[PDB]
């Protein structure tokens, strides 16, 4: 079975240290782009780090110099060593396969909570059952408007994000074709048609932004009324 | 006169994964004229100066050329990492020579996308300096063998850039020429 299973976590005081694990099955960590993505409670997604198949590592500006990504090929496990922790590192930490733009975050772990004591989306949207809703994501010419490395994620409460659209308009296998991605100028749009109760969820856009910067939108809560 | 025009003004450039190398020899090279020959957006020499290159002689000069994204030109320098440095074209840490680049949107982008320019996205390990990998075997990203069949965890290793004229500047194509200066136990032929 394909699995990513995080472990480690808990409560740390500022200046403390913690190491997270992500044990993979079927996916081979040493052969893949492997990343950590985090989500502060009640907030949006933030890319943290990526480890390349060849060993190169890259980090978000917020964690560079404090966190270290690594792996043990014999245990098929990815690690995140988190030093000099601050209150703002509080988040559910997810591992995921991909670098978030090429290739996209297609497969995700379950998340684990760590507690230490841009793209513009509308905060909310609604539509009626069987009808449609358009979720917008406004960037600049150096991200959404400069290339096609835009993804969309659906996230239900207590679950990891799920890749719904990559490369502006491509759907991963199994995603219903009533989820449709597009882009006009600097604004990407997720159109959900045939709306069903289960579409109630938060939706995030993502875009590569150059210089190994990966951007996430702030999230849109979709209500089906 | 060294045939630099053949390199810099070639109609087509190589894909970075299949980067082209031209050997230049038995000729006089004026690198000040080269420097001032066009508006290059990058012209960085390591350990040498183009003005001082004019008073040196070499056994051979090598001109490596290819196309990458604007955002990737910084990877064509000693000590760098990323998809281009790691899996496509690698300069050595002790690189001596020059790196020259310029926006090539007018030549290498197409309405609808130019998919002829490719780079390697999947590779088990990093390239050694000046190594070239042109294999295209389906890439096994999981425990299940692929047997040449694309699918889940089984990837064609090269990706197209798909350059479009409306791309942002950082995602537009840039033509790159790397000059390496070789000294063998042999007569000098490029002065
Ligand atoms: C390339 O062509 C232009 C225009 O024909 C010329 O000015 C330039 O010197 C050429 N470059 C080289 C390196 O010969």
């Amino acid at each position: 079975e394909v699995r990513l299973v995080e472990s480690g976590g808990g409560l740390i005081q500022p200046g403390g240290s913690l190491r997270l694990s992500c044990a993979a099955s079927e996916i081979t960590v040493s052969d893949n782009y492997m990343s950590w993505v985090r989500q502060a409670p009640g907030k949006g997604l933030e890319w943290v780090s990526v480890l390349y198949s060849g060993g190169s590592a890259f980090y978000a500006d917020s964690v560079k110099g404090r966190f270290t990504i690594s792996r043990d090929n014999s245990k098929n496990t990815l690690y995140l060593q988190m030093n000099s922790l601050r209150a703002e590192d509080t988040a559910v930490y997810y591992c995921a396969r991909g670098d978030g733009w090429e290739p996209p975050f297609d497969f995700w772990g379950q998340g684990t909570l760590v507690t230490v004591s841009a793209l513009t989306q509308p905060p909310s949207a609604s539509g009626s059952p069987g009808q449609s809703v358009r979720i917008s994501c406004t960037g600049t010419s150096s991200d959404v408007g400069g290339h096609n490395f835009v993804s969309w994620f659906q996230q239900h409460p207590g679950k990891a994000p799920k890749l719904m659209i990559y490369e502006v308009s491509k759907r991963p296998s199994g995603v219903p074709d009533r989820f449709s991605g597009s882009k006009s100028g600097n604004t990407a749009s997720l159109t959900v048609s045939g709306l069903q109760a289960e579409d109630e969820a938060d939706y995030y856009c993502s875009s590569y932004a150059g210089s190994n910067n990966l951007l996430f939108g702030g999230g849109t809560k979709l209500t089906v009324l | 006169l060294c045939p630099f025009g053949e390199v810099f003004n070639a109609t087509r450039f190589a894909s970075v994964y299949a980067w082209n190398r031209k050997r230049i020899s038995n000729c006089v090279a004026d690198y000040s004229v080269l420097y001032n020959s066009a508006s290059f957006s990058t012209f960085k020499c390591y350990g040498v100066s183009p003005t001082k290159l004019n008073d040196l002689c070499f056994t051979n000069v090598y001109a490596d050329s290819f196309v990458i994204r604007g955002d990737e030109v910084r990877q064509i320098a000693p000590g760098q990492t990323g998809k281009i440095a790691d899996y496509n074209y690698k300069l050595p840490d002790d690189f001596t020579g020059c790196v020259i680049a310029w926006n090539s949107n007018n030549l290498d982008s197409k309405v609808g996308g130019n998919y002829n320019y490719l780079y390697r996205l999947f590779r088990k390990s990093n390239l050694k300096p000046f190594e070239r990998d042109i294999s295209t075997e389906i890439y096994q990203a999981g425990s299940t063998p692929c047997n040449g069949v694309e699918g889940f965890n089984c990837y064609f290793p090269l990706q197209s850039y798909g350059f479009q004229p409306t791309n942002g500047v950082g995602y537009q194509p840039y033509r790159v020429v790397v000059l390496s200066f070789e000294l063998l136990h042999a007569p000098a032929t490029v002065c």
